[PDB]
RNA sequence: AUACUUACCUUAAGAUAUCAGAGGAGAGUCCUACUGAUCAAACAUGCGCUUCCAAUAGUAGAAGGACGUUAAGCAUUUAUCAUUGAACUAUAAUUGUUCAUUGAAGUCAUUGAUGCAAACUCCUUGGUCACACACACAUACGGCGCGGAAGGCGUGUUUGCUGACGUUUCCAUUCCCUUGUUUCAAUCAUUGGUUAAUCCCUUGAUUCCUUUGGGGAUUUUUGGGUUAAACUGAUUUUUGGGGCCCUUUGUUUCUUCUGCCUGGAGAAGUUUGACACCAAAUUCAAAUUGGUGUUAGGGGAGCUGGGGCCUUUCAAAAGAGAGCUUUGUAGAGGCAUUCUUUUUGACUACUUUUCUCUAGCGUGCCAUUUUAGUUUUUGACGGCAGAUUCGAAUGAACUUAAGUUUAUGAUGAAGGUAUGGCUGUUGAGAUUAUUUGGUCGGGAUUGUAGUUUGAAGAUGUGCUCUUUUGAGCAGUCUCAACUUUGCUCGUUCCCGUUAUGGGAAAAAUUUUGGAAGGUCUUGGUAGGAACGGGUGGAUCUUAUAAUUUUUGAUUUAU
RNA sequence: UGGUAUGUUC
């Protein structure tokens, strides 16, 4: 889909994009990630679940398919039952806007250390 | 057999998918461009798309990046084509497109009609006399 | 907010990339602002790289959807079991048919569910960008504009996970304009250049005076100095006109205040601060406490990091001088000699037979000389025909004029000019004769003669080993380094001399690394370096291959 | 050698 992901990133620099991870039924999720662990739970902002019926199946045995589609919205999927994770969409911002909101939130995050030493004194 | 077309869209990068693109808003439902990742068949001096259109050509050349030309059968298939379409503005990605008979037909159109190879000497020469 | 009581708890460890070598500390371990290599991260930086970035010369369209409509669209499929009563098909827990009493749960949904297919409408995204509405291409497309988004490859610097607190008896320490943009015209001021007047220093030239030399004036010739009458590039104050935008929807969104479509503005402030808002008990308002979000964008001077080009200087490598005849030294390597006998293996010559280009001269084959022929060249040159043209300079004709044709047509340029050809000249490629030359026997079989190795004798100078014809060293041969003597070729310069040698540079020039300057482009501009942690977050190992993910009961098969 | 939360008085 001429995304062209990343050649060299792990799961700390695939973050805020709209993954599409597939589970061990097939029921695919997509949505950006937020956050993830040593078990690869991930949360799912905007998430729509995705599957085919079994009527769909006997088309898709080798045109268009109809998949069914139901809304999450912001859901916490764990990393027992999944089965593999792509990248599918770009987020909004780009590399450079996020570094600028990097920058002002480590700039903010200097200033409430020191408004917490000015209430500390 | 050239035909020029201007008034076309300007910058996708990559020259196939242009192809890609100009066959398919050409006719609709078209057998290579329902099917993307094809391997776009060349022709030498092979049909590739119905209603005789033969092939394209573009050029990344600052003088004529919109406007580009295209090629047929025989001029048989140029006045079907303008017989067809009778002063009618085709639909592309978001203008409409202008149509004309060239005033200097394709090297394939050379091709052609001469195999019913000396113009492209001449044509060698005539770069190497402005390379010059 | 202080003071006190109560309820719960009081901590799994070890470490921060890998390999090789050297040194230090009393086989094993630790350290090196120790050295080389790989890898990771950060910041810059470049690769004619890879993909994408939506008409406005219109009322569209690309990507993703509608959890939107037509749509109750069209075609199909299901909507509980058991006991008994009046008939009953009947292997069932009377299954099947009509009616009912009773018994346990009892998805809603049948405008339901699945498949199929078209049209309309609406949402989120973009460079809705700078020039032009243009005749390119077999080496398939001049990818040689300003950028942005995603990615690959390559180079340089720093560090070996990163961030806060404290200390340093550590370094640090800037500003200016702007809060719709752009263009054109008018006016003031400033800077840089050109022309002349009051002019001035030097000089090519003109004129006059005077003592070889100099002075007066002009050309302000040449360069510079004073002043600013005329012209040109750039900045700035004000006014006016034209084009676009105002969704900036709280009318610029950095904040506050005033204020706006006959306009687009004015004033103040900016990171130990300020502004706006939410929540509350204190019984209006007001005040207090806990949090949230903002403090922006563009341009310019200075400093600094990095990328590319050019110039100056130093160090290194070739060029530099080389090739050869002679001497001495000594390095490496190889073997020392000769005859006879035997004929172990090889080679040559001759005999017999067989086969082969023809068994032999010639013929034929091989080299190639362009001497000649034939043939070929996107070969080259010149010219002819389509008009050979163009520097449309000039003359003439057709013609208002333009345009066309033709000449002055070699004075200069375009291979010819063709999108059909052709002429003549020249070289090169192939063949044959020839300037000429070489070649005419080879393979298989049989035996002999000659040379050398396997072996025996005599030998050849001496040392080590040894059964010995024996192997190594002095011996001898060949080659490379120093060294000298003359010849030849030769980079540059000089001299004997332009034959050729002598001397010097042992050079001019190419590359790499380092030092400096100029120009083009980009980023940053207020924090940074060291140390300390009963510091926080990330990464690895073991607990942890056993019910909680991650060391398996999800290919539905007996 | 401590932390979290809660209730009274100033």
């Amino acid at each position: 889909s001429k995304i062209q992901v990343a050649h060299s990133s792990r799961l700390a620099n695939l973050i805020d994009y709209k993954l599409r991870v597939l589970t061990q039924d097939g029921r695919v999720y997509i949505g950006q990630l937020m956050a993830f662990d040593k078990h690869m739970n991930l949360v799912l902002n905007e998430c729509i679940e995705e599957r085919v019926p079994k009527t769909q199946l006997d088309k898709l045995r080798p045109l268009n398919i109809k998949v069914e589609k139901r809304v999450l919205g912001l859901t916490i999927l764990r990393g027992e039952q999944i089965l593999s994770t792509v990248v599918e969409d770009k987020p909004l911002l780009s590399k450079k806007e996020r570094l600028v909101r990097d920058k002002k939130e480590k700039k903010q995050a200097q200033k409430q250390t020191k408004l917490r030493k000015e209430k500390e004194k | 057999s050239a035909l020029y077309f201007q008034n076309l869209p300007s910058r996708p990068a990559n020259k196939e998918n242009y192809t890609r693109l100009l066959l398919k808003h050409i006719n609709p439902n078209n057998k290579y461009a329902i099917n993307p990742s094809l391997p776009l068949p060349h022709n030498k001096l092979l049909l590739d798309d119905q209603m005789g259109l033969l092939e394209v050509s573009i050029s990344r050349s600052s003088k004529m990046t919109n406007q580009a030309f295209l090629t047929f059968v025989t001029q048989e298939e140029a006045d079907r084509f303008l017989e067809k379409y009778t002063t009618t503005a085709l639909k592309v990605q978001g203008r409409k497109v202008r149509m004309g008979k060239a005033r200097t037909n394709s090297l394939l159109g050379l091709s052609i009609e001469m195999q019913k190879y000396n113009l492209d000497i001449k044509k060698v020469l005539k770069a190497r006399k402005l390379k010059r």
